[PDB]
């Protein structure tokens, strides 16, 4: 505590790299 | 006598009377006969303060005693722990060599201090290099018994420095003496971690604005592109950073750059709702039509996040209405998809088509209907959208709801006029899609009408 943030992994969750990214366009198609 | 006296002050720790002689005149540099200076001193009794007093005073942080030892060598063998922590902090060298090829972690592992071989271990300190004699920390460990270091030096390997840059960390906690402190040591701000990341970059996701004008003052690059293109000003649109956009946009920040996926800034301000970042974008140059890899414009991203003003602002400056990605969902179709109906009700009183068409036919009252999106379907209805349009297959929004079974949007599509009796390309009524799916609620509404 209070120093997790010190640390590469805990960093890179921080910074969510995923939300710079388009995740998808779903459709769902109501077929199968 | 008065170095004599400030090196005493050193070893007590009597951080007043050093400031004093240091404010005389006394250089900081001074050492005893054994040429440990106060640095050295402060790290052998565990001084925090003192140790990083005289940091702050430019004092030679590399500086060695005469067997060789560094001021991170004297706190590793007497075990200071936190001392270790702040001169690593500072830029320490966690693998000085002494003169006889002792480097930190061994003194720490000969002496079984656990805490401070852990922490060098995790500074990437390296457990191969051997003394002149051949003896790695291992082998001094088992030597000398120490079980818990033994342990900790076999199972960590060479797992190598999973701690932040020290110029990373200062720049999380704001820290600019101790940013300043590493910068005269390392002139390079762009200092990388494993991630790729600068500093700046870390700055800016915090909105540091302090240690991000001392980055930026020292040459850091204002557009660092890593890999994944994710430049200090996408950090701070996307983080709602307004005063960090405003430092960056007026040091050079590239307003067009694309991240890996071919957003902008702009795309991340929109997508988290950030009206005012998006507009001083916009005031800056940033181009409203910009699309991704998926073909999303920043109208699309604000649309799919339930952000109505920043809707609202994007339409003020003429963003287009009706773009469609490549999937031909227009911002309209994105409301309905996720049931947000205050956006579809701005972007239909600004003049969306209530009726666009996606790549299968999909009007956005289908999505509506599938989604069991109710209030997004009155609106639509409403606002002039057909309530027997058919997609490709011929599915109405009748079919698809009493396909998915929502009894509700069945009822109100019913009660409004919507035949039952439609049929797709085969021919399958919406009591057929009810039937397949086993609705009994859906099937009954519609045998009580005219099914």
């Amino acid at each position: 505590e209070e120093l997790q943030d010190d640390y590469e992994d805990m960093m890179e969750e921080n910074l969510e790299q995923e939300e710079y990214e388009d995740p998808d366009i779903p459709e769902s198609q109501m077929e199968e | 006598d008065a170095a004599t006296s400030f090196l005493r002050a050193a070893r007590s720790g009597n951080l007043d009377k050093a400031l004093d002689h240091l404010r005389n005149g006394v250089d900081i540099n001074t050492c005893n006969q054994n040429g440990l200076n106060g640095l050295h001193l402060a790290s052998k009794e565990g001084h925090v303060k003192m140790v990083v007093e005289l940091l702050h005073k430019e004092i030679i942080l590399e500086t060695t005693t005469k067997k060789g030892n560094t001021a991170l060598h004297i706190a590793a063998l007497a075990g200071q722990d936190e001392v270790v922590r702040e001169l690593v902090n500072y830029g320490a060298n966690v693998n000085a060599q002494s003169q006889k090829g002792f480097t930190p972690l061994y003194m720490a592992a000969q002496e079984n201090h656990l805490e401070v071989v852990k922490f060098l271990l995790e500074n990437g300190a390296n457990q191969n290099v051997a003394t002149e004699d051949g003896f790695t920390p291992l082998a001094v460990a088992l030597q000398q018994g120490h079980e818990n270091v033994v342990a900790h030096l076999i199972n960590y390997g060479t797992k190598g420095k999973v701690r932040l840059p020290a110029l990373h960390i200062a720049a999380r906690n704001d820290d600019t003496r101790t940013a300043a402190v590493l910068l005269q040591n390392d002139p390079n701000p762009d200092v990388l971690s494993k991630t790729g990341f600068t500093p700046l970059h870390i700055a800016a996701h915090y909105e540091n604005l302090n240690v991000a004008q001392l980055l930026l003052n020292r040459g850091a690059s204002v557009n660092f592109t890593p890999q994944n293109g994710i430049t200090p000003l996408h950090i701070a649109s996307r983080r709602g950073n307004v005063i960090m956009v405003r430092l960056l946009l007026d040091r050079g920040a590239q307003i067009e750059t694309k991240t890996k996926d071919e957003l902008t800034p702009l795309h991340c301000a929109a997508r988290n709702g950030h009206v005012r970042i998006s507009e001083i974008l916009l005031d800056h140059g940033a181009p409203i039509q910009a699309k991704t890899k998926n073909g999303l414009s920043p109208i699309h991203m604000a649309a799919q996040g339930d952000h109505l003003d920043c809707v609202r602002l994007l339409l003020q400056y003429d963003a287009e209405i009706d773009d469609i990605t490549l999937d031909h969902l227009t911002p309209l179709h994105v409301a309905a998809h996720c049931g947000h109906h205050r956006v579809a009700k701005v972007l239909l009183d600004k003049g969306a088509k209530p009726n666009s068409r996606a790549l299968n036919g999909f009007t956005p009252l289908h999505i509506a209907c599938k989604k069991n999106h109710v209030r997004v379907m009155e609106l639509l209805l409403k606002t002039g959208a057909s309530i027997d349009a058919v997609t490709e297959s011929g599915l109405t929004p009748l079919h698809v709801a009493s396909f998915m079974g929502h009894l509700p949007i069945v009822k109100n599509l019913l009660q409004r006029g919507a035949s039952p009796n439609v049929s797709n390309v085969k021919v399958e009524t919406p009591l057929h899609m009810a039937a397949r799916a086993g609705h009994t609620e859906v099937a009954k509404y519609l045998l009580q009408n005219k099914a």
